[PDB]
DNA sequence: CAAGTACTTTTTCCGGT
RNA sequence: AGGA
DNA sequence: AGTACTTG
C-alpha cells in the first residue's frame, strides 16, 4: 500500500543486511563506471569507495522495507542510522 | 478517432547514467522507444503530451546487473483507425487495381471494385488516373473513404476501404 | 552464450500447476508423431519426418531447429503429440479417478449426496479444498444408489425431487491399471447372493466425468479452469523434445537413443496395433488385449516402479528409467540438481594448519589461484593494472586468463595471435587469476553449521595445500590427518560484499548456537600459554626483544 | 520492451473473446469510455477532431522547445512550413508518421484557431454523444442530417434530424476561412 | 565440485541471498526461456533474430517475457509436462496477502 | 500451552543430557512451530510436509513427484514466497540480503 | 452445562444443539475432580471481546488464518467455553523476557 | 528434516516471526526480541539470599539517621538528611525492588540467579571505573533524583518493538520487563553510591552505553532464525555420536517424531 | 479386524567394474 | 571397492 | 530402524 513517512514503525538503524546489499549495489555501480557522489581520496577499490559514501552519506539509495502483508516502508540510506 | 491515451513504458537504465542528468536521459529514451512507435493494441503513437511533467517514479536497481528498472508513466496522442471509420485523405498511388489514400500517419487502399462501376482505370495519363463521367480521381485528388478493415502490420496499420455509398468519394 | 532477446525480462511470481486438456496439447503442440522409427530416412542418417523432429527440436550441434531458427544452446525443446486410438488412465491420478467414480453417480454424474444431507452441507463448508474433498469421499462412498427423491428441508412425509436417475452404485475395486466395480443389484429383494461383476472402460469413467456439474467437480478439488476431472484421463499424449531424452550419440554411425526415445516407441507401436486392429476386422477381444498393452506402456512411460509387481525391462534385464524416476530424491532433479548443483569457481585440496597464517586468510596453493578467475571490470582506476595482468598472461602468477570484450566475445590469452598487443577499453572485462586479499568462501563438509562455511581473505602460497589458522580448525571440524577443504570464488562486486560484510570469519567468532565464542586458542598455544604464564616463568633480554618485534603491533615501547 | 495502459485485466488462461471494433460504437478494450487517469481517477474517452489535434500536438512541442532551450543553458501553407521547422526542432526526425500526420492535420483541419476550436467544442459537448461521434461531427463537413447520420451511423437515432442540422449549420459558421 | 543441499542451507543461515543465486546460476546452470504470458509455458516460438515472437494455441503474438531459470528447472518443467502435469509460469500476483 | 511446556523440557534434556547447551530461543523455535497448528505437528514427511506451504517447496523433501501430481489435480498457486521455490527458480529469494528493494532517488541523487 | 457421573446416552446427546441460540456443554465428573488451570504449566487464557480481536488483527497486520490455533476440544478451551473465532491471549512467563504474550485462535 | 521444517522462517520488519505463509510463529524472536550472540550469563542479584541482606543492599531511608547515605557517599548527604519529598522518591524505589524480586521468585522458581541476558552491565561500570579513575575515598556529584530519576529515563529507550499503540507498546513493556529487573538491581541509589562510586559524569557515561548497547543487541529483520534454530539443534545430536529412561539420539528421535509408543514412558509424582 | 508387510526419507562431500 |  | 500403509 505504502506506509507514510509519519506512521513508519521499523528501525530507525540500518539492518546488517541494508549495509551489506547498499555495499554491494555500490560497488557494483561504481565497477560499472557510475557517477562517484565523493572525493576518492586516491581511492581505486569499487568497495572502499562505497565505504566512503556510505560515511559521508552521499549514497543516492533508498530501502523499501516490506512488510508480510505486502505493505512497505521506504527509508533513505541518508536517515538510516550506521551504529553497525 | 485520435485519441489521447495514459500509456507506462518500462525502462531498464545502465549504473553509468546515475549522474544528474538522469531525468533527461530517461525522459529522451522514453521519446526515442515510444514516439513514433506503432502498435496494435493503441494505434501510432505519435506524440508525447506534456514533457515538463513526465513521470519517472523510484526505480528498483535489479540484483545481479547495478541496471535501474523505471515505469515511466506518460500520456500521448494516438491514431487507431477502425473498421466503419469515415476518413478524408489525399491519394498517392495508382493502379488498374486502385488507388492508396494517406490519412494521417496511414494509407487506405481503395480496390477498383470497391469503387462505384462507372470509375475506370485509364494507363494512358500523367500520372494514371480513375476515370468518371463527372470525376477524375489522381495523384493530388482529395477523397472521403469507408474502412472496411484494417491489418495491424509490424511498424504500421494499412486498411482496405470502400467509396461505393452514399456521401464518399472525391472531395 | 544466449544472444539478445528484445522480450520483456521479468520474474517468476506465481506458479499455477494445473492438468493439460487434449486440445491444449494439441494446440501447443508442432508436429505428431506418427512413425516408432527416429530418423534414417530409411537409412540415410538425417532425423524422420516421423519421430524425433517431426518439426521438434534439433540434433546434429551443426544443423539449427525447424520453428524458430536459433539451433542448441538458445532452442528449449519443441513439444509434439500423439493421439491414442484409446483412451488410458495416468498412472498417477488413478486413485483419484477411483475416489471420484466412489462419489459421483456412475450413470448420471450427479454427486451421490448433496445439501439435503446434514453431514454433506457440513462438509461442503469446509474452505480447504483437499480437507473437503477427503470429507466428501467418506460420505459418498457409503451411498451406493443415486437418489431421485429425498425428504424434504422439514418433514419426512413429504419427500422433494433432489434429482434423477435411480440406479444402484458399483462397489469399485482396482485390480491394477484397471477399475472393476460389483453392483450389489435387487432382483426379487435379495441378489447379492451373485452380484453384476463387471470392469468399468476408461472411456466410461471419462463420459461420466464429462458429466460431472462444474458446481459438482468444484465441490471435490477440482477447478474448471486448470484441472477439470476428464483431464485425469489421457487421450491426446504431449512428445517430449530431444533435449529431455537426448540422444548420447557415440562415434559418427551409431545412434545412443534415450531410455525415454525407446518407451515413447514402445507407445506409439501399442497404439499403432490397436489403431488397425479396431478400424479393421475387430476380433472383440484381441482389442481389450491391445488396449491394456498401451494402458500399461503408458503407465511405466510416467512410473515403472508400480505396486502390480511386472517392471517394464529394457532388452538387457535392467529396468526403463519413468519420468518419476528422474524426479525422487536426492540425486535426480529436484535435491540433485535445483536445491543442490555442480558449481565452475570451486578448488578442492587437502588442508594443513599454519601458525603464520592470520586467523581470517586462507592459503591457496598458485596452481588453484592461476585457475580460479575473478570477472573484473575495465575501469579508470584499474585499466593500468588490468592491461598489466593481460600482458603477464595465463601462466605467470599475477596474471588473466581471458578479455570479455563489449561485443560480448571472449578472447583467450592463451591462443590468441593479439594476446600481446590487446588494447583494453572501459566497460570490458578481464578474467583474471584469483589475488592475495580477494574474498572467498571456505567450507568443509558435512556442514551442519552457519560456520561450516566462512569467507577467507586470499594468500597465494607455494605447495599444494589449502592452510588455514588453527583456531579456526574448530568451527570446521577440520584436522589435518588427511582432510580435504572446498574453495568458492565469488564473481560479482555484489556477492564479494555478501561475504566480506556477512560471512567472514571474524564476524562468526561470537556464535548464537550457545551465546559464546566458536573458536578459541587451541593445541600448542593452550598448551605453551600455561608453560608461559606461571609464577616462576621469568624471561631474559635477548629473547625479550625477540618476543615482542614478534607481536606485529607493538608500540615499540 | 512496448507500452502498456491503464486497463488491469488478469485473463487467466482463458484467451479470446476477440471481439470486432465498429460503427456500432464497439471499439477496442483500450478505447473503451470508462477509461482511468494515473491519478486512478476514472476519466472519460479523449477523442480529438483533426482540428483539436492539430492544436494539441503544435501546443506540445511548442512548451517541449522551451523545456529543450531550457536545458541547454549551463496561414496554412505557411503553418506547413512553420511545423515543418518545429519538427526538426523537438522530434527525434525519425519519426515520420509525425511529420505526415502534422501535414495531413494542417491541410486538413476546419478551425484554424483555439477560440474556434473552443466554441466547436463547447456547441458538440451538450448532444451526449460519445467522445467518438462528437470527434467526427467536427472533422468531417456534413450538410444533410442524412450525410452526418450515413458517415456516422452509431448517430442513427441518438439526436434529431433538425437538431443535427441546427448543430451542422452552426459548425459550418465556424469553418475558419483558410 | 557439488554445492550441496546442505552448503544451500548455511548460505540462507547467513542471509547471503546474493551469492546463493550466484552459485546456482552464474556458476553453474542458468538459461534464458521464452514463456507466454497467457498459459504460463515456454510454448513461444522465439525467433529472437527476425524479432518475431509467437505461442500458436494462445494466437499471441505480443504478450511474451524473457526469464532467467536454471536449465534443470527449464528441464523439471518440461519433464511435468511430458507427464501431463502444467507448470504454469506468471510474471505478476493475482492473490495479495 | 502445557503441551509446548513440556515439549521444551523434553527436548531441552536431551541436549542438556549430552552436556551441550543451545540457546532457549532454537528449541523454543522448535518446539513452538511443532505446537501453532493446535497440536502435535510431526517434523515428518506426514507432518509438517502435509501443511499448507509451496506445492514446489514441500515436493523439495520427501514425496516430490505424488505432490507435483495432487498440485496439478487440485489447481493449486505457488505463492513463490518460500526459499526453496527461488531457489528451483534461480531468483534471489526474500532472505537476508533480499528482505527488502533498493531504489536510486533522483531527488538525492541530483543534491549530491 | 450438564455435569454427568459416568454417561449421556446417544438418545440425549442428539438433543445438544437443539436449541439455538442458547447453547450446552456436557462434562464429566471424573475429569473435573481436578482443576487442570491451577498447573504448573498451564498459563493464564484470556477470552478477548470482538473489539479486542480486530484490534489484535489490525494492530499485528493479520488475516485469521495467520494466529496459532486452541483446538476447540482442548482443556483449556473446554474451561472457558471458547466458540469457533474466538481469541485467547496467553501469558506465560518467560526465562528470556520474564513475561510473554501469546495469541490462539478457536477451532 | 529439522532444516527442511523450519527453513522458511525469518524475523519480519515488525520484530514478529513467521513462515512463507506469513503465520506468526513466534510474536517476538526467542520471546524477547534479542539476537543470541549478543547474550551473555549475568546474575539477577536481587533473586537470592536473606530478606535482611536485601535491605541492607538496597534500602535507603533518609528519615532514619543510622539508614541515610552517609556525607561521605555524597556532597548532598548533610543537606538530604530528613527531606520527605526526596525519601518519597527512595520508597517507590525500594517497593519497585521488592516487587522485582517476588516477581523474579515466581519465573525462577529454584532461586537461580544466572541467566543470559544482553548488555554486561558488570563492564560497563568497570569499564567506567578506569575511563574515569573512580575515586573510592571522596563524594559523589550525583544528585538522588539524578540516579532514580535517570534510571527511570534510560529504561523508557530500550525499544524492542516501535508502533504507536497500546498492543505494540504493551508487547514492547513485556520484552523489557526482566531486562529492567536486572537493570534497576544494578542500578539502584545505595548500589551506585556506596558500591560503585560513580560521579554525575560517570554515571551519564554508563547510562548512554547501557542504551547503545541495548539497541545493538536486537535481531535485524531478515534473519532466517528457521535455519539457524535447526542447525543449532541438529549440528550437537550429531555430536553426541561422532529410573534408566531413553535419552540422547534416539529420545530426540522419540520426539521429533510424535512416537506415540514410547520407550520408557514414566510418571513422575 | 488385526498381523506382518512393503516403502520411504533413511549423513555429507571427495578410484572405476 | 576407498577417503575425512 | 520407524510409519503409515497395505494385504492376509
Ligand atoms: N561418515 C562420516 N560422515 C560425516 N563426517 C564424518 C564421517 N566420518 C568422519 N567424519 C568427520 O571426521 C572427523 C574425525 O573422525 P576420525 O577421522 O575418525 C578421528 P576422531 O574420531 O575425531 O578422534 P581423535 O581427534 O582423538 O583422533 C569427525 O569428527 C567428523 O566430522
Ligand atoms: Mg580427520
Ligand atoms: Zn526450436
Ligand atoms: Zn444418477
Ligand atoms: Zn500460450
Amino acid at each position: 500500500k505504502a506506509i507514510p513517512k509519519d506512521q513508519r514503525a521499523t528501525t530507525p538503524y540500518m539492518t546488517k543486511y541494508e549495509r551489506a546489499r547498499i555495499l554491494g549495489t555500490r560497488a557494483l555501480q561504481i565497477s560499472m563506471n557510475a557517477p562517484v557522489f565523493v572525493d576518492l581520496e586516491g581511492e581505486t577499490d569499487p568497495l572502499r569507495i562505497a565505504m566512503k559514501e556510505l560515511a559521508e552519506k552521499k549514497i543516492p539509495l533508498v530501502i523499501r522495507r516490506y512488510l508480510p502483508d505486502g505493505s512497505f516502508e521506504d527509508w533513505s540510506v541518508e536517515e538510516l542510522i550506521v551504529d553497525l | 478517432m485520435f485519441f489521447i491515451k495514459d500509456l507506462s513504458l518500462n525502462i531498464t537504465l545502465h549504473p553509468s547514467f546515475f549522474g544528474p542528468r538522469m531525468k533527461q536521459y530517461l525522459k529522451t529514451k522514453l521519446l526515442e522507444e515510444v514516439e513514433g512507435s506503432c502498435t496494435g493494441k493503441f494505434g501510432y503513437i505519435l506524440c508525447v503530451l506534456d514533457y515538463d511533467n513526465i513521470d519517472i517514479q523510484r526505480g528498483r536497481i535489479l540484483p545481479t546487473d547495478g541496471s535501474a528498472e523505471f515505469n515511466v508513466k506518460y500520456r500521448a496522442v494516438v491514431f487507431k483507425p477502425f473498421k466503419g471509420e469515415v476518413v478524408d485523405g489525399t491519394v498517392v498511388s495508382c493502379s488498374q487495381h486502385g488507388f492508396e489514400v494517406q490519412v494521417g500517419p496511414m494509407k487506405v487502399f481503395v480496390t477498383k471494385h470497391l469503387m462505384p462501376q462507372d470509375l475506370t482505370f485509364n494507363a494512358g495519363s500523367n500520372p494514371p488516373s480513375y476515370q468518371s463521367s463527372e470525376d477524375v480521381i489522381t495523384i493530388k485528388s482529395r477523397i472521403r473513404v469507408k474502412i472496411e478493415g484494417c491489418i495491424s502490420q509490424v511498424s504500421s496499420i494499412h486498411a482496405i476501404g470502400s467509396i461505393k455509398e452514399d456521401y464518399l468519394g472525391a472531395i | 552464450g544466449q544472444q539478445y532477446s528484445s522480450a520483456p525480462l521479468r520474474t517468476v511470481k506465481e506458479v499455477q500447476f494445473g492438468l493439460f486438456s487434449p486440445e491444449e496439447v494439441r494446440a501447443i503442440s508442432v508436429a505428431k508423431i506418427r512413425f516408432p522409427e527416429t530418423m534414417d530416412e530409411t537409412q540415410t542418417r538425417a532425423k524422420i519426418g516421423g519421430l524425433n523432429d517431426p518439426r521438434l527440436g534439433s540434433i546434429d550441434r551443426n544443423l539449427k531447429c525447424q520453428t524458430c531458427q536459433e539451433g542448441m544452446n538458445e532452442c528449449p525443446g519443441h513439444f509434439g503429440h500423439i493421439d491414442l486410438a484409446k483412451p488410458v488412465f495416468h498412472v498417477g491420478f488413478i486413485a483419484k479417478i477411483k475416489k471420484v467414480c466412489e462419489c459421483v453417480c456412475m450413470h448420471c454424474g450427479k454427486l451421490l449426496l448433496d445439501e439435503h444431507n446434514e453431514l454433506m452441507r457440513q462438509a461442503l463448508a469446509i474452505k480447504d479444498s483437499k480437507k473437503r474433498f477427503a470429507a466428501i469421499w467418506t460420505l459418498c462412498k457409503t451411498k451406493m444408489v443415486c437418489e431421485t427423491d429425498v425428504p424434504s428441508e422439514d418433514d419426512p412425509t413429504q419427500l422433494v425431487s433432489r434429482g434423477g436417475c435411480g440406479n444402484t452404485q458399483p462397489t469399485i475395486r482396482k485390480d491394477g491399471l484397471k477399475l472393476v466395480g460389483s453392483w450389489k443389484k435387487d432382483r426379487a429383494t435379495g441378489d447379492a447372493d451373485e452380484p453384476e461383476l463387471r470392469v468399468l472402460s476408461t472411456e466410461e469413467i471419462l463420459n461420466i466425468f464429462k458429466h460431472i456439474s462444474v458446481k459438482d467437480f468444484t465441490s471435490l478439488g477440482f477447478n474448471e479452469v486448470f484441472s477439470r476431472p476428464e483431464w485425469m484421463i489421457l487421450t491426446c499424449l504431449p512428445v517430449p523434445p530431444p533435449p529431455v531424452r537426448p540422444s548420447i550419440s557415440f562415434n559418427e554411425s551409431q545412434r545412443g537413443e534415450d531410455d525415454l526415445t525407446f518407451k515413447l516407441a514402445d507407445i506409439l507401436k501399442a497404439n499403432i496395433s490397436l489403431e488397425t486392429l479396431e478400424h479393421n476386422g475387430a476380433p472383440h477381444h484381441a482389442i481389450e488385449e491391445a488396449e491394456s498393452l498401451l494402458q500399461f506402456h503408458v503407465a511405466t512411460y510416467m512410473d515403472n516402479d508400480i505396486a502390480g509387481q511386472p517392471q517394464a525391462l529394457q532388452k538387457s534385464g535392467r529396468p526403463v528409467k519413468s519420468i518419476r524416476a528422474r524426479l525422487k530424491g536426492k540425486e535426480g532433479r529436484i535435491r540433485g540438481n535445483l536445491m543442490g548443483k555442480r558449481v565452475d569457481f570451486s578448488a578442492r585440496t587437502v588442508i594443513s594448519g599454519d601458525p603464520n597464517l592470520e586467523l581470517d586468510q586462507v592459503g591457496v596453493p598458485k596452481s588453484i589461484a592461476k585457475t580460479l578467475t575473478y570477472p573484473e571490470v575495465v575501469t579508470p582506476y584499474n585499466i593500468d593494472r588490468l592491461t598489466q595482468l593481460v600482458r603477464n598472461g595465463p601462466n605467470e602468477h599475477p596474471g588473466a586468463k581471458y578479455v570479455i570484450r563489449d561485443s560480448g566475445d571472449r578472447i583467450d590469452l592463451r591462443y590468441s595471435k593479439r594476446a600481446g598487443d590487446i588494447q583494453l577499453q572501459y566497460g570490458w572485462k578481464v578474467e583474471r587469476h584469483i589475488m592475495d586479499n580477494d574474498p572467498v568462501l571456505f567450507n568443509r563438509q558435512p556442514s551442519l553449521h552457519k560456520m561450516s562455511m566462512m569467507a577467507h581473505r586470499v594468500k597465494v602460497i607455494p605447495y599444494s595445500t589449502f592452510r588455514l589458522n588453527l583456531s579456526v580448525t574448530s568451527p570446521y571440524n577440520a584436522d589435518f590427518d588427511g582432510d580435504e577443504m572446498n574453495l568458492h570464488v565469488p564473481q560479482s562486486e555484489e556477492t564479494r560484499a555478501e561475504l566480506s560484510q556477512l560471512c567472514a570469519v571474524p564476524l562468526q567468532i561470537v556464535s548464537p548456537q550457545s551465546n559464546k565464542p566458536c573458536m578459541g586458542i587451541v593445541q600448542d598455544t593452550l598448551c605453551g600459554i600455561r608453560k608461559l604464564t606461571l609464577r616462576d616463568t621469568f624471561i631474559e633480554l635477548d629473547q625479550v626483544l625477540n618476543m615482542l618485534y614478534w607481536v606485529p603491533d607493538w608500540d615499540g615501547v | 520492451v512496448s507500452t502498456s495502459t491503464f486497463q488491469t485485466r488478469r485473463r487467466r488462461l482463458k484467451k479470446v473473446e476477440e471481439e470486432e471494433n465498429a460503427a456500432t460504437l464497439q471499439l477496442g478494450q483500450e478505447f473503451q469510455l470508462k477509461q482511468i487517469n494515473h491519478q486512478g481517477e476514472e476519466e472519460e474517452l479523449i477523442a480529438l477532431n483533426l482540428s483539436e489535434a492539430r492544436l494539441v500536438i503544435k501546443e506540445a512541442l511548442v512548451e517541449r522547445r522551451r523545456a529543450f532551450k531550457r536545458s541547454q543553458k549551463k496561414t496554412r501553407e505557411k503553418e506547413l512550413e512553420s511545423i515543418d521547422v518545429l519538427l526538426e526542432q523537438t522530434t527525434g526526425g525519425n519519426n515520420k508518421d509525425l511529420k505526415n500526420t502534422m501535414q495531413y492535420l494542417t491541410n486538413f483541419s476546419r478551425f484554424r484557431d483555439q477560440e474556434t476550436v473552443g466554441a466547436v467544442i463547447q456547441l458538440l459537448k451538450s448532444t451526449g454523444l460519445h467522445p467518438f461521434e462528437v470527434a467526427q461531427l467536427g472533422s468531417l463537413a456534413c450538410d444533410t442530417a442524412d450525410e452526418a447520420k450515413t458517415l456516422i451511423p452509431s448517430l442513427n437515432n441518438k439526436i434529431s434530424d433538425d437538431e443535427l442540422e441546427r448543430i451542422l449549420k452552426e459548425l459550418s459558421n465556424l469553418e475558419t476561412l483558410y | 565440485l557439488r554445492f550441496g543441499e546442505m552448503e544451500r542451507d548455511c548460505m540462507i543461515a547467513h542471509g547471503a541471498a546474493s551469492f546463493l543465486k550466484e552459485r546456482l546460476m552464474e556458476a553453474s546452470d542458468a538459461f534464458r526461456v521464452h514463456i507466454c504470458g497467457i498459459c504460463g509455458l515456454m510454448t513461444v516460438i522465439a525467433k529472437l533474430n527476425h524479432n518475431q515472437f509467437e505461442c500458436k494455441g494462445c494466437d499471441n503474438k505480443i504478450d511474451i517475457y524473457q526469464i532467467h531459470i536454471p536449465y534443470a528447472a527449464k528441464l523439471l518443467f518440461q519433464e511435468l509436462m511430458a507427464m501431463n502435469i502444467t507448470p504454469r509460469l506468471y510474471t505478476d500476483r493475482s492473490r495479495d496477502f | 500451552e502445557a503441551g509446548r511446556a513440556a515439549l521444551y523440557k523434553e527436548v531441552y534434556n536431551v541436549i542438556a543430557s549430552d552436556g551441550s547447551y543451545v540457546n532457549y530461543r532454537h528449541m523454543a523455535l522448535l518446539v513452538d512451530v511443532m505446537t501453532t497448528q493446535g497440536g502435535l505437528t510431526s517434523v515428518t514427511r506426514h507432518g509438517f510436509n502435509r501443511s499448507n506451504t509451496g506445492a514446489l517447496m514441500r515436493c523439495s523433501f520427501e514425496e516430490t513427484v505424488e505432490i507435483l501430481f495432487e498440485a496439478g489435480a487440485s489447481a493449486e498457486l505457488d505463492d513463490c514466497r518460500g526459499v526453496s521455490e527461488n531457489v528451483i527458480l534461480g531468483q534471489m529469494a526474500p532472505i537476508g540480503t533480499g528482505a527488502f528493494d533498493v531504489m536510486i532517488d533522483e531527488e538525492s541523487l541530483v543534491k549530491y | 452445562i450438564f455435569v454427568y457421573q459416568n454417561n449421556i446416552t446417544p438418545s440425549a446427546m442428539k438433543l445438544v444443539p437443539s436449541i439455538p441460540p442458547a447453547t450446552i456443554e456436557t462434562f464429566n465428573e471424573a475429569a473435573l475432580v481436578v482443576n487442570i488451570t491451577h498447573h504448573e504449566l498451564v498459563p493464564k487464557h484470556i477470552r478477548l471481546s470482538s473489539d479486542e480481536k480486530r484490534e489484535l488483527l489490525k494492530r499485528y497486520r493479520l488475516k485469521e488464518s495467520q494466529l496459532p490455533r486452541i483446538q476447540r476440544a482442548d482443556p483449556v478451551a473446554l474451561y472457558l467455553g471458547l466458540k469457533r473465532g474466538e481469541v485467547v491471549k496467553i501469558i506465560r512467563k518467560s526465562e528470556t523476557s520474564g513475561r510473554y504474550a501469546s495469541y490462539r485462535i478457536c477451532m | 528434516r529439522l532444516v527442511k521444517a523450519l527453513e522458511d522462517i525469518m524475523v519480519h520488519y515488525d520484530n514478529t516471526t513467521r513462515n512463507s505463509l506469513g503465520n506468526v510463529i513466534q510474536f517476538i524472536y526467542g520471546e524477547d526480541g534479542m539476537d543470541a550472540a549478543h547474550i551473555e550469563k549475568q546474575s539477577l542479584d536481587t533473586i537470592g539470599g536473606s530478606d535482611a541482606a536485601f535491605e541492607k543492599r538496597y534500602r535507603v531511608d533518609l528519615l532514619n539517621t543510622d539508614h541515610t547515605l552517609d556525607p561521605s557517599l555524597l556532597e548532598s548527604g548533610s543537606e538530604i538528611l530528613g527531606d520527605l519529598k526526596l525519601q518519597v522518591l527512595l520508597d517507590e524505589e525500594y517497593k519497585q525492588l521488592v516487587k522485582d524480586r517476588k516477581f523474579l521468585r515466581e519465573v525462577f522458581v529454584d532461586g537461580e540467579a544466572n541467566w543470559p541476558l544482553p548488555v554486561n552491565i558488570r563492564r560497563i561500570i568497570q569499564n567506567a571505573q578506569q575511563t574515569f579513575h573512580i575515586d573510592h575515598t571522596k563524594p559523589s556529584d550525583l544528585t538522588i533524583k539524578d540516579i532514580v530519576l535517570g534510571v527511570k529515563d534510560l529504561q523508557e529507550n530500550l525499544l524492542v518493538l516501535r508502533g504507536k499503540n497500546e498492543i505494540i507498546q504493551n508487547a514492547q513493556r513485556d520484552a523489557v520487563t526482566l531486562f529492567c529487573c536486572l537493570l534497576r538491581s544494578r542500578l539502584a541509589t545505595r548500589r551506585v553510591l556506596q558500591e560503585y562510586r560513580l560521579t554525575k559524569q560517570a554515571f551519564d557515561w554508563v547510562l548512554s552505553n547501557i542504551e547503545a548497547q541495548f539497541l545493538r543487541s536486537v535481531v535485524h529483520p531478515g534473519e532466517m532464525v528457521g535455519v539457524l534454530a535447526a542447525q543449532s539443534i541438529g549440528e550437537p545430536a550429531t555430536q553426541m555420536t561422532l529410573k534408566k529412561v531413553t535419552s540422547g539420539v534416539p529420545r530426540l528421535k522419540e520426539i521429533l517424531n510424535v512416537a506415540k509408543n514410547m520407550k520408557t514412558p514414566s510418571l513422575t509424582v
